[PDB]
RNA sequence: CUUCAAGGGCGGGGAGCCAUGUGGACACGACCCGAAUCCGGACGAUCUACGCAUGGACAAGAUGAAGCGUGCCGAAAGGCACGUGGAAGUCUGUUAGAGUUGGUGUCCUACAAUACCCUCUCGUGAUCUAUGUGUAGGGGUGAAAGGCCCAUCGAGUCCGGC
RNA sequence: UUGAGGCGCCCAAAAUGAUCGGGACUCAAAUCCACCACCGAGACCUGUCCGUACCACUCAUACUGGUAAUCGAGUAGAUUGGCGCUCUAAUUGGAUGGAAGCAGGGGCGAGAGCUCCUGUGGACCGAUUAGUGACGAAAAUCCUGGCCAUAGUAGCAGCGAUAGUCGGGUGAGAACCCCGACGGCCUAAUGGAUAAGGGUUCCUCAGCACUGCUGAUCAGCUGAGGGUUAGCCGGUCCUAAGUCUCACCGCAACUCGACUGAGACGAAAUGGGAAACAGGUUAAUAUUCCUGUGCCAUCAUGCAGUGAAAGUUGACGCCCUGGGGUCGAUCACGCCGGGCAUCGCCCGGUCGAACCGUCCAACUCCGUGGAAGCCGUAAUGGCAGGAAGCGGACGAACGGCGGCAUAGGGAAACGUGAUUCAACCUGGGGCCCAUGAAAAGACGAGCAUGAUGUCCGUACCGAGAACCGACACAGGUGUCCAUGGCGGCGAAAGCCAAGGCCUGUCGGGAGCAACCAACGUUAGGGAAUUCGGCAAGUUAGUCCCGUACCUUCGGAAGAAGGGAUGCCUGCUCCGGAACGGAGCAGGUCGCAGUGACUCGGAAGCUCGGACUGUCUAGUAACAACAUAGGUGACCGCAAAUCCGCAAGGACUCGUACGGUCACUGAAUCCUGCCCAGUGCAGGUAUCUGAACACCUCGUACAAGAGGACGAAGGACCUGUCAACGGCGGGGGUCUUAAGGUAGCGUAGUACCUUGCCGCAUCAGUAGCGGCUUGCAUGAAUGGAUUAACCAGAGCUUCACUGUCCCAACGUUGGGCCCGGUGAACUGUACAUUCCAGUGCGGAGUCUGGAGACACCCAGGGGGAAGCGAAGACCCUAUGGAGCUUUACUGCAGGCUGUCGCUGAGGACUCUCACUCCGGGAGGAGGACACCGAUAGCCGGGCAGUUUGACUGGGGCGGUACGCGCUCGAAAAGAUAUCGAGCGCGCCCUAUGGUCAUCUCAGCCGGGGACCCGGCGAAGAGUGCAAGAGCAAAAGAUGACUUGACAGUGUUCUUCCCAACGAGGAACGCUGACGCGAAAGCGUGGUCUAGCGAACCAAUUAGCCUGCUUGAUGCGGGCAAUUGAUGACAGAAAAGCUACCCUAGGGAUAACAGAGUCGUCACUCGCAAGAGCACAUAUCGACCGAGUGGCUUGCUACCUCGAUGUCGGUUCCCUCCAUCCUGCCCGUGCAGAAGCGGGCAAGGGUGAGGUUGUUCGCCUAUUAAAGGAGGUCGUGAGCUGGGUUUAGACCGUCGUGAGACAGGUCGGCUGCUAUCUACUGGGUGUGUAGGUGUCUGACAAGAACGACCGUAUAGUACGAGAGGAACUACGGUUGGUGGCCACUGGUGUACCGGUUGUUCGAGAGAGCACGUGCCGGGUAGCC
RNA sequence: GACGCGGUCGAUAGACUCGGGGUGUGCGCGUCGAGGUAACGAGACGUUAAGCCCACGAGCACUAACAGACCAA
């Protein structure tokens, strides 16, 4: 939910 | 949205309250059946945590020990008087009627016997101008001409500690220490720095108030912020 | 019935009522599960935010403010030198303690639902900290990030409306 | 010579392995013309059977007979007969001679399912009929339970705490239970004492089923017993912030609520406080028990005393500092004991309290004295208002001294002095816009003797196993020990005591491989790496010398740079002295003297924020927030601001030098113009402006209508921008008020853009400077500038280096093998795949081929659009929420009028209610204010909601959202698209109606007016699109007229077929009319567009009707007209979300795929043209034909219960449209150098500077430094610079939330491999006992590619300049395989030097991270 | 796991001794030593190509390759 999984 | 800071204030929580339990005295003029026979001797000059100005410890003939709003000049040993006949020197307190016009006065009463209300901050002083059998016009430190009952008691001289405002705080820490001894939440976050939800000036991708700052007097708490009922703004013109 | 009139509408030469099964409709949970809500009353400041009360903590070193002194110079004002002094939201500092920049390292079914190592910042102050205490849910608290209010926050949690 | 036809050829380039399905086929197994015979469905024919329908017979839907060429497939769905389950009832049966259930088996039925046999089981079970219903499962990421694979797999290694080993003891059993030795670990903790919290965990005995990361004889485990002793330690008492209770008051009410009053509560380490010490003792308590000694309080008695309450104490902040002084530590010497054994050193001990008595330094004061310059301090300071000196009063320690003590303790001695001095005591100084508790208690206030002194707590842990964190959790968790030794500035490192521990609790084995984690060292080069020097490294302590720009004069600054540094011998100086400090001379060792350890890399330019500080607990520490400073606003306190429903409250123990509300954000230089809009505020003739009362009308009253008066507010006017904001276009004013001043400028703001010039570099989208027309800078939305500061952004230099060229060796822990322990993720099934094809367009499973014996070990992760998470993007839903506003609607609140409280005599006096000030007397105020009620205005402060649909996704645009015409429309009717052309939302009293008279456009002739004649079926005209109609008229002219009439229908249309309203039309009737001789025409305009529901109002004529009844008023209704809903078959309605949320969708976008190929790339045909002449050496327009699938676009097939982005990197394969290399052809080919073309994919195609970039620009090298495919190959490989979350800034836009196909700083990369795949390693089976040697089907290779030089030759060729080749040689470069004599690296084998510390020194050793550091280095590996 | 070699008819491994190598001159003692009354004394020279050390080679049956089990047409 922050760009790449899971940043 | 959420209540703004001015609304949290009113609730009277710890954060917004003044450290009363650390305050020395509720400076108020003494009472006297009449006569004026009352007089005492200055015993000490103390620091008043509520006003950042000195207060004088006085001992009266009837063995009464109380702190007083120390005008400038009063020192230990000195003798002060309180009554319709007290002498007309600095430190003594007597009704405006018995006070000669053109004499700086401090801690003036608004209603005779209320113990003093006006002009009691560092260095300030009122100015008795006009006498009468009814009115005793006094010019308060704000410049206003206050018409008063000549029976209202007052102290001669200017309040001690004048000039306090001249030296800058220089650093946040100094402010911090002062603010800590008052009924005030500090530091102050600018409305325009908050989220819309928190203040009418909050929001935006940049910092600026939403609408004009001058707000109607009829505005409801929660919206009355910025320049309250300003008759004008700016310096120009 | 409408209608000068005319023409139209509705009705008319005796079949229904009740019961039982069953088809379908409408209201209700309405074939069953499935989600983000909204509202009510309660329980939470053992976490954390901010304030208050009462206690506690900060090796060592550096720099050397004012003030004071001695000497020289000057009519004086005052100047210069040296010393004394020991100021500071001052410096160095893994003192204690507080914090958390990079390694985008280790870990990532972990030692751990936020850890480990090195690196790094502050370290007499707007400092850090224990205990006590206050503020409660559209309300607090917020040096403001929509941050925080017990792993829960652009409106906590529990149960209820359901 | 020419025409035509057939088959073929050229044209003809693609990515893992070629293809007609494959093999393969050539007088065919191809092609075309005929022909012959066959094969081949469930079709067709045919036997039997079944169902269904119908016929005959029948009560029958039971039999029996008959008919079907004209019956037999089916999703959703309608209809119908039946099977099975539970329990009820009626009728009727079975079972211990064995019921139900279960397992295996036999029979029947199309089937649901029925039944039998054998075994098991051991007590219930059916049938028929009629009922009953929590009645039938393969599915729901369904629920619960159980279970397999996973797998004997991961974990029991990683942490600066690496810990053990040999003997022995006990035991059935011992790596880990115990004893000894040896070896280690912990030093503010891994020691000692405790708070909270736990709660018995403590001690003993007995145990091992549980728990313990292995085992266990051990245990915080299991069981049973036992254990906590107080006048003097805590609680208890006191009061703190503050809390509760009662009263009072509020509230509809309370378990609610503020104030006031009274009461109580509120501190166990760590606030205040009456009093206890020493030793001994238990398995476990201990200032508690025991022994000794001491002390406090109260009380009783006795003596004393009559004092006694004033005062002192309790009792207090931060910074500096002096003096007194104990323990500790150390020095000296003596004594006792131990250790060591070349020396004479080294370690330990040398004790002894509370209490009672006594001593008193500092401070203060007194007498004397009499300083005019002296006294005094570390410093400040002191004095004729009396200095020093002298005497004296008061007066301290947890300290000295005596006792306590022929007490206690010690094996013994059972010391004495000194220095530095924690504790403790007592002083001096400085700071505050900060002022640093209270109360109980104590003292004041004597002594003897005796008595009493109850109640509660007391164990143990206090943490890498007793607490919180689900765990014996690497996390979290307060206090006192800060004085143990060396070291050194040090509470630092390192080493070592005391004390603790070997439980940060699984072990054994392999020079121990690959690979990984931590780390050491690497020659030459030295940032070439990379977004970026990320990571690592360099530097380092102390002293001496020396130190730039700039600067707010503080700083910059440890700038920079240079030198020194050890040991030994003998000394000097400072000081009372130190086991303190500063130096001197001589001698002397090493590569190295802060020898280890500790321990800055430095310099410059630019951006930002002034600084310290704050922040997103858990991806953002920043430029964001704060700050001082600047500024504006409000308010005289019965205030402004704010909280409460109220009673009431914060600010406020406050008072303008205040405090509230905002903006800006240190200093310095400054801060221009604009009041039109919006906001706020002031004013206001006039206009507007609600309700009550008042007047008129109305009504026997009332509803209701109108008037008069008119508050705030608005209109209007003014003020105000450090108020929201604005600061252009045009010309030598215009919008809308002004029209950008100082500055600054390609900016964190500049699209163009890598702007131009310069600096710098070989090369610089960077950086800096200048210019600057600024897409779209600019003054407290603060502008410019700026010293200092910074885990902030960018750039340069020196230094440094494994970041790199380019990797190697080593060290430690894993990894691998063995014993023990022992999970999880995941699983529709099947599964040895590979190349192709096909398929819903991205297949292990389909089709064709190829390959393939089984099982197992290790590996790195290609594929399973791998695992994990019902996609966050996008759309959709008459979903949610947070937020905004001049969206809709309301609700608080503020202002204002009116009524009540409320009283006496459009302005005024008064006092008596009421309010406030005052202790009270009494003062102020006063019918106002407050309060209750109502009305008008303002009113995102708050609440609920809305904010449509269509659409080659959505948005923007548009409206194909209601209508009419032509075409599309395929000659009936119907017919779509954001299809083509274009219109309607009216207009007309005549432009309607009838009748009479008449014939038009245009052209010709005679006198673009008018008159006459002729031609003239229609091109005129007919209101308006388009199509259509019309000539004795539907047109023109004239006249007359109102049928544009009322009522009610029929039919068609709207809506083909085929239901649906309003609307429309055609055609009637009834009534009344107009015109005409009359037939007849007129239901508006020649026809098809010009339109609107219910509710409500107004209106038209008559009538019906309103609660027992009559009258009046005012209502309710039948029929109809008018008023709008254009989203036009009718809701009353704006936005943001990057803070987001849910339901879903591949119904729909973004990536990729797939189709297409306009675009893009490349080619071909024709060949104008030019190339001095010459198309074709070379270049090559137009036009035409294509190939590819790299670009772009289109489409919306695949995927939204997830196929991870760009770029880069690494590693592998491929294509050819060939850049180089080989062999060639042509030339505008003399040669040399080129140019164009052909074959050709074997090999090669490299290094760097700016930029995230791909692309591209640039540099120097080069044979050349080609292009493209592999999910734009490659994230279960890496990277994370850009895109693309949450924070922030700038510009632009917006009222605002907030937005941007603008820029900028910051910003977490998950998973143990089941299958398949390949690289290597084994075990088996097949060929059917063995050893040794071979063969070679096939397989792999680039095993080799390229360049330079010499001779040829200064030759051929050439006027000359210039300048080849065949061949033969030498070497270089890239690649490849191997090897270590040589050179080089490593080399925690080894040897040496040396620092600190410890073993007394010496000798010889340990530790300093897995070598302390330094020097050398064998083998091996490289 | 596999592979290779040796196994007394033996040099496969270890010990010992040589050889071949790495360091760089051992402890002790003697002389010198700036000095110092002496005590004491950093260090220098000699003894000492010393001492210490070796993952290689050789010699050498001293020690251990013993004992013996199994499968197999
Ligand atoms: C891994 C994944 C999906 C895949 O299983 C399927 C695909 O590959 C298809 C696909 N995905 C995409 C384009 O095609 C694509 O671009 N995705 C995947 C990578 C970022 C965005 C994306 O939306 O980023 C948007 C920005 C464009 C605003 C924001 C940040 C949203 C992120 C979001 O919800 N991520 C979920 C992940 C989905
Ligand atoms: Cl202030
Ligand atoms: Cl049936
Ligand atoms: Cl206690
Ligand atoms: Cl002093
Ligand atoms: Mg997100
Ligand atoms: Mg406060
Ligand atoms: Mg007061
Ligand atoms: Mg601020
Ligand atoms: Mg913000
Ligand atoms: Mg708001
Ligand atoms: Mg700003
Ligand atoms: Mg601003
Ligand atoms: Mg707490
Ligand atoms: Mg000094
Ligand atoms: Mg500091
Ligand atoms: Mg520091
Ligand atoms: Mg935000
Ligand atoms: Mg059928
Ligand atoms: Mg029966
Ligand atoms: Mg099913
Ligand atoms: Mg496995
Ligand atoms: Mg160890
Ligand atoms: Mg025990
Ligand atoms: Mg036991
Ligand atoms: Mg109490
Ligand atoms: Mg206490
Ligand atoms: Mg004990
Ligand atoms: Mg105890
Ligand atoms: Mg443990
Ligand atoms: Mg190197
Ligand atoms: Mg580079
Ligand atoms: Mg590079
Ligand atoms: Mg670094
Ligand atoms: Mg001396
Ligand atoms: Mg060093
Ligand atoms: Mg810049
Ligand atoms: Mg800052
Ligand atoms: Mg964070
Ligand atoms: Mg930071
Ligand atoms: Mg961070
Ligand atoms: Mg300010
Ligand atoms: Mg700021
Ligand atoms: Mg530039
Ligand atoms: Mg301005
Ligand atoms: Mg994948
Ligand atoms: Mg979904
Ligand atoms: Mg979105
Ligand atoms: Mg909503
Ligand atoms: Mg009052
Ligand atoms: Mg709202
Ligand atoms: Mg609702
Ligand atoms: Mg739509
Ligand atoms: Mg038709
Ligand atoms: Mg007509
Ligand atoms: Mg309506
Ligand atoms: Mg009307
Ligand atoms: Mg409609
Ligand atoms: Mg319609
Ligand atoms: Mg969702
Ligand atoms: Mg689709
Ligand atoms: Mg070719
Ligand atoms: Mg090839
Ligand atoms: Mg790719
Ligand atoms: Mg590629
Ligand atoms: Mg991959
Ligand atoms: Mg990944
Ligand atoms: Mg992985
Ligand atoms: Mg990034
Ligand atoms: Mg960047
Ligand atoms: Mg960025
Ligand atoms: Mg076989
Ligand atoms: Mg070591
Ligand atoms: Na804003
Ligand atoms: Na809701
Ligand atoms: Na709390
Ligand atoms: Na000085
Ligand atoms: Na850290
Ligand atoms: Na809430
Ligand atoms: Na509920
Ligand atoms: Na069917
Ligand atoms: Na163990
Ligand atoms: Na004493
Ligand atoms: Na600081
Ligand atoms: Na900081
Ligand atoms: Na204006
Ligand atoms: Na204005
Ligand atoms: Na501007
Ligand atoms: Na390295
Ligand atoms: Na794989
Ligand atoms: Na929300
Ligand atoms: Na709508
Ligand atoms: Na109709
Ligand atoms: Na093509
Ligand atoms: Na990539
Ligand atoms: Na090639
Ligand atoms: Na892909
Ligand atoms: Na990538
Ligand atoms: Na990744």
């Amino acid at each position: 939910x922050t760009x790449p999984f899971x940043x | 949205g959420r209540r703004i800071q001015g609304q949290r204030r009113g609730r009277g929580t710890s954060t917004f309250r003044a450290p009363s339990h650390r305050y020395k005295a509720d400076l108020e003029h003494r009472k006297v059946e009449d006569g004026d026979v009352i007089a005492g001797t200055v015993v000490d000059i103390e620091h008043d945590p509520a006003r950042s100005a000195p207060v004088a410890a006085v001992e009266f003939e009837d063995g009464d020990r109380r702190l007083i709003l120390a005008p400038e000049g009063v020192g230990v040993g000195d003798e002060l008087q309180v009554g319709v006949s007290a002498e007309i020197a600095p430190g003594n307190t007597l009704p405006l009627a018995e006070i000669p016009e053109g004499v700086p006065v401090c801690n003036v009463e608004s209603s005779p016997g209320d113990g003093g209300k006006f002009a009691r901050a560092s260095g300030v002083n009122a100015q008795l101008l006009t006498h009468d059998r009814n009115v005793a016009v006094v010019k308060l430190p704000s410049g206003e001409m206050k018409r008063l009952d000549p029976q209202c008691r007052a102290t001669i001289g200017v309040v001690a500690g004048g000039g306090r405002t001249d030296k800058p705080f220089v650093k946040a820490g100094n402010k911090h220490h002062k603010m800590k001894a008052r009924g005030t939440k500090w530091p102050n976050v600018r409305g325009v720095a908050m989220n819309a939800v928190d203040h009418p000036f909050g929001g935006g991708g940049r910092q600026h108030p939403g609408k004009p700052k001058s707000i109607s007097r009829n505005a409801p708490p929660g919206r009355k912020v910025g320049d309250i009922a300003s008759k004008r703004t700016g310096r120009g013109g």
